[PDB]
């Protein structure tokens, strides 16, 4: 399904961040990294690199680099009236029996 | 934020973009080397040009980082390989002149065809024609004529180009903070910053030399033996005190003596062990060799290969359509893609080639966890050493017995052992003195202790005490004879084969002494030995992270350059060649007068 012969440069990849994240935190930021002590003063070339780079997926990869689709389910246990419950089911009823 | 903290981020970003561009260039190289097509030619041009521009641009970005404040050794090595200026230190016109000199030397060597004999219609080719007609012949005069013709028509065209080539290389290496271009080639095997295991560039100058003084007698004995078997077929031209002319050394340049096996048989009644009939009997096609090879490799303990290797690698003939190259290559494209480019033939040498060419793949997949610049050997000699010890592990008759391609009633005796050792000494020992001579010659020409006025008289008097052969024709200064090799006319290092042999024998003795094997060293095998496989993967995994000076004793136990494993491999051959060479004089000397 994924990966292209011409290169799947559509799903990108964040390598650089000024600090580690927090659980269930999404960071939508392509802002510049400051490797040098000198300010970049906008989009600059030396010691100012973008933190987002493209995967570039192709069908002809190995196991360790092939595109894998991942779905993560997380259950919460809040002290609230539960809205999702299991499909508990019944059997056929009986007549005039103890 | 110090220079190292920003340097590791720059290195990681470089590693990601460089592995992307390396995958692009390597897939281009694969689909050209499996399909000769002009669209793949323009793919060559675009991929190579963009990779060169990217490397130059990132090298200019990497030059601003000082290499003295950084403490982490991997960052040191990767930024040191990044800060190689290369040809960019020159002037633009000087760099263009040197690149055109290299390209036209490559085209002269590739297109050099002899047209001297008889009328100029008969122009015999170099690669399929000349090596074949010198490998199997019985005429002294034709060999002398072909030698003189090739050497003249290459040297007369290459000598002033070689002058400009040598001086440009010397001045650019003097401009790259080094002392010599020979020093630049010796800088490949460089280890600095490590206490206890320290190394240097010019150390390579002595690194072979003393060890060659420990390998000089045994080769001499082999040398004596071959002249003892080469005055039978060549009468009135050969003298034991003076040995024999250099055009009789198998190939064009004395690189291989494997072409003298038929004329230097140990004993002619029993042929060598062959398995071509046994392979063709049961129809072992093109893939069954690979399946049994990977079964043997996982019996060592090495991990399995991916499905992306089997469906993608070209494992048979290229066919009438889809022209390609029939050269053994172990292609590492990058992101988990491993391929073997080879044209499969029903041959024992094909089996050895296949084992040698996924030995490189099994070395490649181990340092894949290392970053992009550490995806190589810590020295250039580990790759072919690993491939050839994998080939030698499959070359034992015990492995052929266990693999099912041998009659179980067949037994091994001393004659088969000495025949195999004599055949292998035509392969191992054949390259080593030529390697040491040519590397030392190039080092001392580039250094400046050989003046411009004389290059070849010192070559002939210097060949006599190492290689020990006569000049076939009395030779002046005008020609350019030692530049007529593929590894010299294309600017390639040649000490890699010496390092390969004398480290692969260390690896062989270490593995088959760690595998609890009893017997001589030529019978060592790695079937059903998981601990030796784990200790092999220990040094395969490291790559360029640890220095090779440190990585040498991780499997062997020693740090310095060794010849004792080669002595232990060749000790029965050494003893019976001491026994056999009794009525024939030993040693070479300049008593021959032409």
């Amino acid at each position: 399904l994924d990966s292209k012969p011409s290169g799947n440069y559509n799903y990108l990849y964040r390598l650089f961040r000024k600090s580690k994240l927090k659980p269930f935190e999404r960071d939508i930021s392509t802002e510049i990294y400051q490797a040098g002590n000198k300010p970049c003063n906008g989009v600059a070339g030396p010691n100012c690199y973008s933190p987002l780079q493209s995967y570039g997926f192709r069908p002809t990869y190995g196991v360790g680099h092939q595109p894998y689709r991942v779905v993560v389910l997380s259950f919460e246990l809040l002290h609230a009236p539960a809205t999702v419950c299991g499909p508990k089911k019944s059997t056929n009823l009986v007549k005039n029996k103890c | 934020s110090t220079i190292e903290e920003q340097a590791k981020t720059f290195l990681d970003k470089f590693n990601h973009e460089a592995e992307d561009l390396f995958y692009q260039s390597s897939l281009a190289s694969w689909n050209y080397n499996t399909n000769i097509t002009e669209e793949n030619v323009q793919n060559m041009n675009n991929a190579g040009d963009k990779w060169s521009a990217f490397l130059k641009e990132q090298s200019t970005l990497a030059q601003m980082y000082p290499l003295q404040e950084i403490q982490n050794l991997t960052v040191k090595l990767q930024l040191q390989a990044l800060q190689q200026n290369g040809s960019s230190v020159l002037s633009e016109d000087k760099s263009k002149r040197l690149n055109t000199i290299l390209n036209t030397m490559s085209t002269i060597y590739s297109t050099g065809k002899v047209c001297n004999p008889d009328n100029p219609q008969e122009c015999l080719l170099l690669e399929p024609g000349l090596n074949e007609i010198m490998a199997n012949s019985l005429d002294y005069n034709e060999r002398l004529w072909a030698w003189e013709s090739w050497r003249s028509e290459v040297g007369k065209q290459l000598r002033p180009l070689y002058e400009e080539y040598v001086v440009l290389k010397n001045e650019m290496a003097r401009a790259n903070h080094y002392e010599d271009y020979g020093d630049y080639w010796r800088g490949d095997y460089e280890v600095n910053g490590v206490d206890g295991y320290d190394y240097s560039r010019g150390q390579l100058i002595e690194d072979v030399e003393h060890t060659f003084e420990e390998i000089k007698p045994l080769y001499e004995h082999l040398h004596a033996y071959v002249r003892a078997k080469l005055m039978n077929a060549y009468p009135s031209y050969i003298s034991p005190i003076g040995c024999l002319p250099a055009h009789l050394l198998g190939d064009m340049w004395g690189r291989f003596w494997t072409n003298l096996y038929s004329l230097t048989v140990p004993f002619g009644q029993k042929p060598n062990i062959d398995v071509t009939d046994a392979m063709v009997d049961q129809a072992w096609d093109a893939q069954r060799i690979f399946k049994e090879a990977e079964k043997f490799f996982v019996s060592v303990g090495l991990p399995n290969m991916t499905q992306g290797f089997w469906e993608n690698s070209m494992l048979t003939d290229p066919g009438n359509v889809q022209k390609a190259v029939c050269h053994p290559t172990a292609w590492d494209l990058g992101k988990g893609d491993f391929r073997i480019l080879m044209c499969t033939k029903v041959t024992m040498d094909d089996f050895l080639t296949a084992h040698h060419e996924m030995g490189h793949i099994q070395y490649d997949m181990a340092y894949a966890a290392q970053p992009f610049l550490l995806r190589n050997g810590a020295n250039e000699g580990f790759h072919e050493a690993v491939g050839e010890i994998m080939s030698l592990s499959a070359a034992t008759p015990k492995h052929l017995k266990s693999i099912g391609l041998l009659s179980p009633d067949f037994q091994e005796d001393n004659e088969t052992e000495i025949n195999f050792l004599l055949k292998q000494a035509l392969t191992i020992v054949g390259t080593l003195p030529f390697t040491y001579m040519l590397e030392k010659w190039r080092w001392m020409v580039f250094k400046g202790e050989i003046p411009k006025d004389q290059w070849m008289k010192k070559w002939w008097e210097m060949k006599r005490e190492i290689v020990g052969v006569v000049e076939p024709v009395p030779h002046d200064e005008t020609y350019c004879d030692p530049a007529s090799l593929f590894h010299v006319s294309n600017d390639y290092s040649f000490i890699r084969y010496y390092t390969r042999t004398l480290y692969q024998f260390q690896f062989q003795e270490a593995l088959c002494q760690a595998a609890k094997h009893e017997g001589p060293l030529h019978k060592c095998d790695i079937s059903n030995s998981t601990e030796a496989g784990q200790k092999l993967f220990n040094m395969l995994r490291l790559g360029k992270s640890e220095p090779w000076t440190l990585a040498l004793e991780n499997v062997v136990g020693a740090k310095n350059m060794n010849v004792r494993p080669l002595l232990n491999y060749f000790e029965p051959l050494f003893t019976w060649l001491k026994d056999q060479n009794k009525n024939s004089f030993v040693g070479w000397s300049t008593d021959w007068s032409p």
